[PDB]
C-alpha cells in the first residue's frame, strides 16, 4: 500500500523482465561482436552478414534456456496474483 | 395472508349481511305458519365473534387434505296473536330494507378498497 | 447503548461549543395519506358496527377524500420515478 | 400543506451536480472509461446530496440565459481542475516515452512519423506506476475535497472572471516538457555516454558497428539503469503533484 | 403502520432502485472495474463478451454478498414476513449489516474527508458514522481498491510486450509490430498460471480479508 | 426408494449432528402462494356452480378479485424484475 | 399439484428474456465466438469477414453441437410437458439433466472445486450432487480458458509466417520494408491451401 | 390450410426483420465486401474509400448479381401469392428453390459433407434433398474461402510494384528510404491506367 | 392521382433518412473527400488538419459546386410544390433530370456500358433515357477513377522533393539520416509558398466542369 | 419573438454544431494543428497525449477569444436581458464581433475564390461578407497560418539534426544514427530557451 | 441590507445615465419542474457531447 | 421566466375556474338557508386583473413555528376576488335569491370550461416534453 511498496513493485517487475531478456540480448550481443571483429580481421565488409548468424544464436537461445524463462515468468504471475489481495488499499 | 387481514372485516361484514338478509327472509315467508317463532341474529356480536382452522397435515400425496364443515336470538313478540305467530309485517320490513341499504353499502366499501389496491399497482 | 449515552452527553457539550429533507418530506406525506386512509376505514367500520353518532354522509365523503389522496400519492409516485429515470439515463 | 416546492430543490441540486459530474468526467483515474458511468453518476450524485443544503440555492431560472451561462462556469471550472491534474501524468508519460525512445525501442519513428507503428512501452509503464503512485497518495480526495473548496472562492453565482490566469494553465504546459527532461536526465545522460562510446568503437575500422553491436548493448543497459532508476521517481512524482496543486490553488483564485 | 395500498405502493417503488444498490453499495463495482482492466490489459476489447463478464461478475457477487444477505433475512424480511416487525422498521434493520458491510472495506482517509465536507460534528467512533458519510466513502475506496488491483494486474502483460520489442529490436527488425507478436503470448501466459482461477480466488479473498 | 431410504435415514443423521436462502426458492414460494390462491377462488367457484351448499356468491368473488390482485402483484414484481435485470445485463464493463 | 395457467404462462413468457444469457454463458457459444476472434486477429486483417456472418455462422455451429442435447430435452422434457403429463416444475427439473452432463464433460475439476469452496459446500460426493448455480460458473470460466487455449495456439503458424518474412527481408537487406504488408497475402495463402475455416469447423466441433 | 391474414402480416414483418441475415448469408453480398475490403488495404490506403460508398456498391453490385434469381422468385412464388393463387406457405417453399439452386451453385462438397456428417442427417440422394439449416452454413463458408481466395489473388500486382521499388531504391545504396511512400502513388497509377474499379466489379461479377 | 397526405409525409421522411448516401453517391463530396484523404499522406502528415475540419471543407466545396443543381431543382420542380401546381410524384420525377445530367456528364462510358451489360438492359436509345439504377453505380466507380487520378497527379510535387532531397543526403556520405523528417519541412514549405489549398480547391471545382 | 417551443427546439440544435462552431469560426484548428506539426518536430509523435495538446489549445483558443466574448456579452448577453434588443437583432449582433474576428484572420485571395464559387458579383462591401463565403474562406486562411508557423518552427529542430549529422559526419562516425543523439539536444534546447512559454505568447500575438 | 441599498442607489444611478394549496397549484409546478429538469439534462448532454467529439480528436 | 410566462394564463384561468366553482356550490348548498343572497364573480374582469397584478388574499396569516413541538393554526383565508350578487329573477319570501336552474347551469358551464383549461394546459405541457425527450 506504501509508496515504498508499490515502488519495490516495479523495481522487482522490471528486473524479471531483465531476466527474461538478457539472454537473448546477450547471446545476440555476443554473436554481433564476434562477427564484427571477424570481419575487421580479415577485412570484409558487408552489413547482411553480420544479420544471419544472430537469428541463429537467438533461435538456439530459446531452445536452451527457454523453459527457465518460462518457468520463472510463470512463477513471478503466480506470486503476484496469490499476494494481489493482500496489498490492497 | 396480509391480503386477508385488510379485507377480512369488510368480507365478514358482508357475508353476515347476507346470512341476516336470509333469516329476515325467512320470517317473512313463514309469516303465516302457526307456532312459526320470528328469529334474528345480533350483528354486532356475530361480527365480533367471527372476526376474534387447524388443517391436518398431509406427510405425502396419496394423504388427504383436512375435510372443512351463528346463533339466533328469538325476536321479542309486539302483538299477542292466536295462532302463536309472532312475526310483526312492519318491523322485519324496516329491517329487511335496512339490511339491503348495508349490504350495498359494504359492497361499495369493499369495491373501493380493491379498486385501490388496483390503482396502486397499475403502471 | 452505555457508549451511546456517552456520544449524546457528547453531542450535548457539542450544542454547547456551538451556542426537513426531501426523503423525511416524502416519508411526512405517506404517513400523512395512511392516516389519513386508515381514519376513513375505521369510521366505516365503526359505522357497520352499528355504533351510534357515525352518519353515513360522514363515511362516504371520508373514504372519497382517501381515495382522491391515494391517487395524489400514485401520481406522485409515477412522476418521482420518471424524473429518476431519466436522470439516470444521463451520459458521462 | 404538501407543497414540497421543487424549483428551489432542482436549483439547489442541479449546479453543484453539474460542477462535480463536470470534475468527474475529466479527474484523472474518476474520468477512465473502466468505470462504469451509472457509478461516475452516482458518485456525482452522492457528493451533491451530502454538499448542497449548506451552499446558499440559487434562483435563476433554468430557461433563461443566465442557466447557460452558468451551466458554461461549472464545466469550465470542473474541467480546468481535471485537465490541471492531468498535465502531471502528461509529463510522466513524455519522461517515459522518451527514455523508450533513446532504448531504439521504436525506431520506424525515426523514418515513417506518425506511421501506425508506436509502442511508448516505458511510457505506458511509468504512466501506470504514476496512477497507483497517485491513488497511494490519496489525490482523489484531495481533488474533490478542492472541488467543493472553489466554491468559497468562487461561488455558484455567476461571478465576473480574469484572464492571463487561462494562460496559466496553458502555460503549465510546459511543466510537461520542463519536468520530464528532468526526470531523463537522470538516465538519459548515460545512453548518451554510451552512443558517445559506440562513437569511438566505429572512429575504428569502417561499418562492422551499430545496428548489429549497438542496439542490444544500449537495450540492455537502458533496461537495466532505468530499472535501478525506479526508485527515483516516487520524490519526483510528490514534487508533480504538488506543484500541479498549488499551481491550481494559485490560479483558480 | 401504512396503509396496506402505501406498503404496496413503497415497495413496487423500492424494486425500481436494484441496479443502484447493486452498484453503488454492493461488491459489483470492484469486480466490474477489474474485468474490464483484465480485458484491456490481454489486448481483446471484445474478447469475454460484456455479457459473459457481467454474468460472471453476477455469479461472484451472489457468492461474495451470501452472509450478509443472510444476516438481512434473519434479522430484517423474516420477523416483518411474519407481521412481527413493521415494513417502516425491516428497512432500517436492514440497512445494518449492509452498513458494516460497506464499513469494513471502506478506509480512514475517505471517511475522514466526507465527515469533514458535511460540516459533521466529530466522529469519535465508527458508530456515529451515518449513512450519508458511509456511501461516497464505501464507494471511494471501492474505486481505488479496484483500480490498485486492476494496476498490479496489468504489470505482467507489460513486461511481456516490453521484453518481446527489446528481443525484436537487438535482430535490427525494427518495422516488425511487438503486439501482434506479445498478444498470443499474453494469451498463453494467461492460459499457464490458471488466469482465471488465480484472479477468482484472489478477488474473493480481497473482500474476505 | 432403497436409496431413498438411505436418503432418509442420512437426513435423520443429519438432524442428529444439527442438534441458507435462495432467491429461486423464495420465488418459487410467492409463485406457488399466487397459483394456490387462484386454485382456492376457481374450486370455490366450481363448487358455487355446481350447486353445492355453503359457499355463497359475495364470497366467490371476493376471492376472485382477490387472486386478480395476487397476480397483479405477481405481474408487476415481474415487470420491475426484468427491467432491472435488463439494465444491469446491457451495461458494458 | 400444478401451477394455474396463467402463472405457467407469465414464468414462460419471462424465462425467454434469459436466452441470450443461456446461449451465452450456458452453451458453446462462448468458445466458438471467442475463437473466431481471435483467429480474425490472427489472420493479420482485424474485420475481413464482418462480425454478422462470424456471429451467425457461431449460431449455426452452436444450434449443430447441441443438436443431441437438445433432442435429449424434447424426449424427456418438452414431449411429456405439451402432451399434459408433467407439471412444468418437473418437466424442466428432468430437462435440466442432459445440460448438467454436457456442461459437465467439458468442466475443469479446479473450476468446480473453487466454486464449491466460495459457496461453502462441504461434502459434496456424487458428481451428480452439484448444484446449477455452482456448475455455471465453473463452466464459464473452464470455457474461456479452453477458448484460450485454443486461440494461443492457431496464432502459432501466422507468427511463424510473420517471422519467417521479417527474417528473410531483412537478411536480405531491405530492412525498410514492413513485413506484415508482405506477409498478409502469404497468411491468406496458407489459409485458402489448408482449407482453414473446413478444417477449423472440424477442430472446433471434435473440441467436445 | 392458408394462414389467417393476421397471422400472415406476423410472418411478413417477422421475416423482414431477418433481412440483413438474408443479404449477408444468402446472397453475392459477403463476397464482394470482403474484397472491397482486402483491395482497399492492398493499395495502401486504409481509408481512401469511405465504407459507405463500399457497402452502396456491394450492395448495387449485389442486385444486379442476384436479379435473375428475383426474378425466378417472383415469376414462380411472389406473383401468383400476390394474385391469390396460392398460400403464404406453398409460396415460400416455391419461392426457396431458386435461392436454394444458386447457393448450391456456388458452394464447395467439401463444406456441404462437414456439416452433413456433423449434424448426422441420413444418406441424401442428389442435392434436390440437402436441408436449408445444412446448406446455409456451408454456403457462408464456401463464400469465405472463395473471398479470401480473390483478395490473396488480387494482392499480388501491388506487391511485385513494392518489391520492384523497394530493390531499385536499396541497389542505390539509399539504406533508409522508406518504399510506402515512394510506392503508394504508384499504386494508384497502376489500379487507375488498368481500369481496376470496372474490371475488378466486372470480375466478381463474372464469378458468379 | 396525387398521394394522400399521410403518405406524402411518410415518404418524405423516410427519404430524408438517404441523406448520406445520396451526398456520397449522387454529389461532389465523393470526389472531394478522398482526395483529402490523400493529400494529407501527400504532405507526410497523417494528422494534418482534422478530420472534421477536411469533412466541412469538403461539404461547403460540394455545396458550392452544386449551387447550379440546386437553383435548377428548386426553380423546377420544388417551387410548383410549395406554389401548389405539382404533386409529390412528378415533382420527385422532375426535379431528378438536373440531378441525372450532372451525374452523366462526369460518368464515363465504360462503367455505364459495364454496369448496362450488367443488368441485361435493353437498347437505350440515348443518353436520356438510361435508367437511375444503371447511371448511380457508374457515376460512382467513375468518381472513384477520377478522384484516384487527381490524388496520384497531386502525389508528384512531394515525390519530387523526397527523391531530391535524399539524394543530396547521400550524395554527401549521409546515409544514415533518414530523409523523411528533413523533407517534411519543405514540404509544408512548397504548400505554402505556392498556396496550395486554395489552388487545390480551384482546381477541383473546375475539374467538376 | 416566436414560440418558446420553436425557441427551444432551435436553441438545442444549434447545441449539436458546437464542435463545427469550435473548429471553422474559432482559432482552434490553427492552434491543434502548430501542436501537432511541432510534437512531430521533435520526433516523438507521443510524447504529449492528444487529450492534453487539446486541451492546452481549448484554453489557448478561450483567452484568444475572450475579447470577442467580451463584445458578445455586451451587444448580445446584456441588451438580452434589458429586451432593448432580442431575438433576431441581437443573435446577429452578438455574432458580429465574430464576422469582425474572422475578417480580420481572413486573406483576400480566399474570400475571392470563394465569391466567384457563388456568383456573388455585387459583393463591393467589406464588412458585408455572407457567412457562406467567409466561413470556408477563414478555414483555409487558417490552414495556411498554421502551416507557415509549423515550418517556423521546424527551422530550428531542422538546423540541430543537420548539426548533429554533421559533426557525426566529420567525427569519422558513417553508421551512427544522429536522430538519438540529437533528440535530447533538442530537448534541452526546447526546455532552455523556454520554448513553450515564447510559442503561446507568438500564438496569441499571431492573433 | 445596508450594501442592498447600496445595489438600489446603484440601480437608480444606471437609471439616469440610460435616461391551503390545491392539485391545481401542486401539478402545475409538479410539471414545470419535470420539464426545466429535463431541459437541463439534454442540455447537459449535448454540452457533454460536443466535449467528448471534441477531446475524441486526433490532433 | 419564459416558461413560467407562457403557461401563466391558462394556470390563472384553471385557478380563477376552481374559485368560481368554489363559490358556486357554496350557492347550491345555502340554495334553501332563508336570507341569502346568491354570489358570483366576473370571470374575465377578474382573470384580466389577476393577470396584471399578483394573487392576493384577504388575510391568510398564520401563527409561526419557529420549534418542531409548536401547535400549528391558520386563521380565516379567502380570495382577492370580488364577490358580486347575482340579480334575483322571482321574488321568495324567505329571500334567498338562489335560483336553481342559474346555478345548475353555471355550474354545468364551468365545469366544461375548466376541463377544457385542464385540456389546453396538459396539451401544452407534452407540446413541450415532445421537444425536450430525445
Amino acid at each position: 500500500m506504501t509508496p515504498e511498496s508499490v515502488m519495490m513493485m516495479g523495481t522487482e517487475a522490471m528486473k524479471v523482465a531483465l531476466a527474461l531478456a538478457a539472454p537473448l540480448l546477450l547471446v545476440a550481443l555476443i554473436t554481433g561482436l564476434i562477427i564484427s571483429i571477424l570481419q575487421a580481421a580479415t577485412q570484409i565488409n558487408e552489413m547482411t552478414l553480420s544479420f544471419i548468424p544472430k537469428i541463429v544464436a537467438v533461435f538456439i537461445a530459446i531452445i536452451v534456456a527457454g523453459p527457465w524463462m518460462l518457468n520463472l515468468l510463470l512463477d513471478y504471475v503466480r506470486t503476484l496474483f496469490s499476494n494481489l489481495p493482500y496489498i490492497i488499499g | 395472508d396480509r391480503l386477508d387481514a385488510a379485507l377480512r372485516f369488510q368480507q365478514e361484514a358482508l357475508n353476515l349481511r347476507a346470512q341476516r338478509q336470509e333469516i329476515l327472509a325467512a320470517n317473512i315467508a313463514n309469516a303465516d305458519t302457526p307456532g312459526y317463532q320470528a328469529r334474528d341474529i345480533d350483528f354486532a356480536s356475530e361480527l365480533k365473534k367471527v372476526m376474534v382452522g387447524v388443517a391436518l397435515t398431509l406427510t405425502s400425496s396419496h394423504h388427504i387434505p383436512a375435510q372443512a364443515v351463528v346463533d339466533l336470538l328469538y325476536r321479542v313478540p309486539d302483538q299477542p296473536s292466536l295462532d302463536g305467530n309472532t312475526v310483526d309485517m312492519d318491523r322485519e320490513r324496516t329491517q329487511f330494507a335496512d339490511n339491503s341499504l348495508k349490504y350495498q353499502m359494504g359492497l361499495t366499501v369493499l369495491g373501493s378498497q380493491l379498486k385501490g389496491m388496483m390503482n396502486v399497482l397499475q403502471g | 447503548a452505555i457508549q451511546g449515552i456517552e456520544g449524546v452527553i457528547s453531542q450535548l457539550q457539542a450544542t454547547a461549543m456551538a451556542a426537513v429533507s426531501f426523503a423525511g418530506q416524502l416519508h411526512a406525506a405517506l404517513d400523512r395519506i395512511s392516516d389519513r386512509q386508515a381514519a376513513a376505514r375505521v369510521q366505516a367500520e365503526k359505522f357497520t358496527l352499528g355504533e351510534p353518532g357515525i352518519a353515513l354522509n360522514d363515511v362516504m365523503a371520508d373514504m372519497q377524500k382517501a381515495s382522491v389522496s391515494m391517487q395524489m400519492g400514485i401520481q406522485v409516485r409515477n412522476k418521482l420515478v420518471a424524473a429518476y429515470q431519466e436522470v439516470m439515463s444521463m451520459q458521462v | 400543506v404538501t407543497s414540497e416546492q421543487w424549483l428551489y430543490w432542482l436549483h439547489l441540486y442541479f449546479w453543484p451536480l453539474l460542477r462535480v459530474l463536470a470534475l468527474i468526467s475529466t479527474a484523472p483515474i474518476l474520468s477512465e472509461r473502466a468505470i462504469p458511468k451509472r457509478v461516475k453518476l452516482g458518485l456525482g450524485i452522492m457528493i451533491t446530496l451530502v454538499i448542497a443544503p449548506s451552499l446558499p440555492a440559487n434562483d435563476t431560472p433554468l430557461f433563461s440565459i443566465a442557466a447557460l451561462w452558468l451551466a458554461m462556469q461549472q464545466i469550465l471550472i470542473g474541467i480546468a481542475l481535471g485537465f490541471t491534474m492531468q498535465f502531471a501524468f502528461a509529463a510522466v508519460r513524455t519522461a517515459g516515452e522518451f527514455i523508450g525512445l533513446q532504448m531504439g525501442l521504436s525506431f520506424a519513428t525515426f523514418v515513417d512519423p506518425g506511421s501506425h507503428l508506436n509502442m511508448p512501452v516505458l511510457a505506458r509503464i511509468m504512466d501506470m506506476l504514476a496512477m497507483l503512485l497517485f491513488l497511494t497518495f490519496n489525490g482523489h480526495l484531495w481533488l474533490i475535497s478542492l472541488l467543493v473548496d472553489t466554491f468559497h472562492t468562487l461561488p455558484i453565482g455567476s461571478n465576473p472572471v480574469n484572464s492571463n490566469a487561462f494562460m496559466a494553465l496553458a502555460r503549465a504546459g510546459g511543466l510537461i516538457f520542463l519536468n520530464g527532461l528532468m526526470l531523463a536526465l537522470p538516465v538519459i545522460t548515460l545512453l548518451l555516454t554510451l552512443n558517445l562510446a559506440l562513437g569511438l568503437l566505429n572512429r575504428m575500422a569502417p561499418q562492422l558497428s551499430i545496428f548489429v553491436i549497438g542496439f542490444p548493448l544500449t537495450l540492455t543497459v537502458g533496461i537495466m539503469l532505468m530499472a535501478a532508476l525506479m526508485p527515483l521517481i516516487a520524490p519526483f512524482c510528490e514534487h508533480l503533484f504538488s506543484e500541479i496543486f498549488n499551481l491550481l490553488a494559485d490560479i483558480v483564485s | 403502520s401504512w396503509s396496506l395500498s402505501v406498503q404496496t405502493l413503497v415497495f413496487i417503488t423500492s424494486l425500481t432502485f436494484l441496479p443502484a444498490i447493486l452498484l453503488m453499495m454492493t461488491s459489483f463495482t470492484r469486480i466490474i472495474i477489474v474485468f474490464g482492466l483484465l480485458r484491456n490489459a490481454l489486448g481483446t476489447p471484445s474478447a469475454p463478451p460484456n455479457q459473459v463478464l457481467l454474468g460472471l461478475a453476477l455469479f461472484l457477487t451472489f457468492f461474495i454478498m451470501s452472509p450478509v444477505i443472510d444476516k438481512i433475512y434473519v434479522d430484517a424480511y423474516q420477523p416483518f414476513s411474519e407481521q412481527k416487525i413493521s415494513m417502516q422498521e425491516a428497512l432500517d434493520k436492514g440497512a445494518q449489516p449492509l452498513r458494516a458491510f460497506m464499513l469494513r472495506q471502506t478506509r480512514e482517509a475517505d471517511l475522514a474527508l466526507f465527515a469533514r465536507l458535511a460540516n459533521s460534528g466529530p466522529l469519535q467512533g465508527p458508530e456515529a458514522v451515518p449513512m450519508r458519510i458511509l456511501l461516497p466513502a464505501y464507494v471511494t475506496s471501492e474505486l481505488k481498491t479496484a483500480f490498485q488491483i486492476g494496476f498490479t494486474i496489468f504489470i505482467p502483460f507489460l513486461i511481456i510486450d516490453l521484453v518481446i520489442a527489446s528481443v525484436l529490436m537487438a535482430l535490427g527488425m525494427m518495422m516488425v509490430p511487438p503486439a501482434t507478436i506479445a498478444l498470443p503470448f499474453k494469451l498463453m501466459l494467461f492460459v499457464l498460471v490458471d488466469g482465471w482461477q488465480l484472479l477468482m480466488g484472489s478477488l474473493a479473498q480481497s473482500f474476505y480479508s
